């Protein structure tokens, strides 16, 4: 999941936007 | 914006800044 | 334990601590 | 949650209710 | 990227999230 | 100023981009 | 409650949450 | 001790409660 | 070094930054 | 008496040294 | 004051506590 | 870079004071 990617790699704030409500 | 590298609570904090009041779900 | 006022980024931090890897939902 | 912990006061126990 | 109330250390944490290595200046 | 925008009032992350180098 | 991996300031924040206004002693 | 464990390994909240006043 | 308003988790963090591995005692 | 020193009223980092063990 | 090991957001927070009102510039080479 | 130093190695609060305004 994006969450795993941010920590092991890098992620964009835009990808984290997928997790909002 | 730049490509971030976030783990644990830092990621949680960033989720809070991006989503805000709308809230969010944290699913690892 | 104890009871405190938990708001904003602070409440999500407490949530990350209590639930950890289980994840959680934050919805005002 | 908000009406509980932030407005009033809650315990770490209550917070488990929001764990997934 | 909803609008929030960011003060003190919370505001500079978001400056870091947004700017990153580009750096930033913080002057009241 | 930054404070006279995001702290007293409110702002978005996009606005914070104005204080980057 | 889940187990945790806490280092530095993250642990003292954990202690603050768990102990409350009762206070605590940080003895590394 | 417990504080070292938390960082080098893992530890429980109940264990951290040994440090409260 | 300036004088700031430090409460709760913020105060325990400043205490952590100033004292480091020497530890500290937080007794309200 | 520390929260009275830094929270109610402001204080400096030097003065927080008084609470280091 | 002890010496510190500060990375990322942790360093910017130390900066905020050290500079306070004066503000600061975060210039990571 | 003192900031690089703080993270790759260690630094002192006094050195951080160089970046203030
Ligand atoms: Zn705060
Ligand atoms: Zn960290």
């Amino acid at each position: 999941g994006i969450v795993e990617q941010c920590c092991t790699s890098i992620c964009s704030l835009y990808q984290l936007e997928n997790y909002c409500n | 914006f730049v490509n971030q590298h976030l783990c644990g609570s830092h990621l949680v904090e960033a989720l809070y800044l991006v989503c805000g009041e709308r809230g969010f779900f944290y699913t690892p």
